[PDB]
């Protein structure tokens, strides 16, 4: 009697927990990525201006 | 520039005898001119080459993005 009830409880809260945790991640990671993606761009640009002043002046 | 007055009279006036003429500064000296022309071009070759009486303005660029 006792077994099947406890098996369903375990599986039930599991699919809950995992689904909300999976959800929380996809937002945050991607907000993540957006940080970086702009960054990786914009970085090289300033620099190129920067070094270019070097290069041409020399 | 330096000293002894009888010898230097021979030379110090001869510093400026050269300078005391300036179209061929009592001698520019054809040899001086020839090797000058050699070294001045050769110097130019030994240099960077982007004309030295011109301003190298800027350039622009666009970096790798995916």
């Amino acid at each position: 009697q006792l077994e099947e009830v406890k098996q369903a409880s375990i599986k039930q809260i599991q699919d809950a927990i995992d689904m909300e945790k999976s959800q929380q991640a996809l937002v945050q990671k991607r907000h993540y990525l957006f940080d970086v993606q702009r960054n990786n761009i914009a970085m090289a640009l300033e620099v190129t201006y920067r070094e270019r002043l070097h290069r041409v002046y020399r | 520039l330096d000293p002894v007055q009888k010898l230097f009279v021979d030379k110090i006036r001869e510093y400026r005898t050269k300078r005391q003429t300036s179209g061929g500064p009592v001698d520019a000296g054809p040899e001086y001119q020839q090797d000058l022309d050699r070294e001045l071009f050769k110097l130019k070759q030994m240099y960077g080459k982007a004309d030295m009486n011109t301003f190298p303005n800027f350039t622009f660029e666009d970096p790798k993005f995916e």
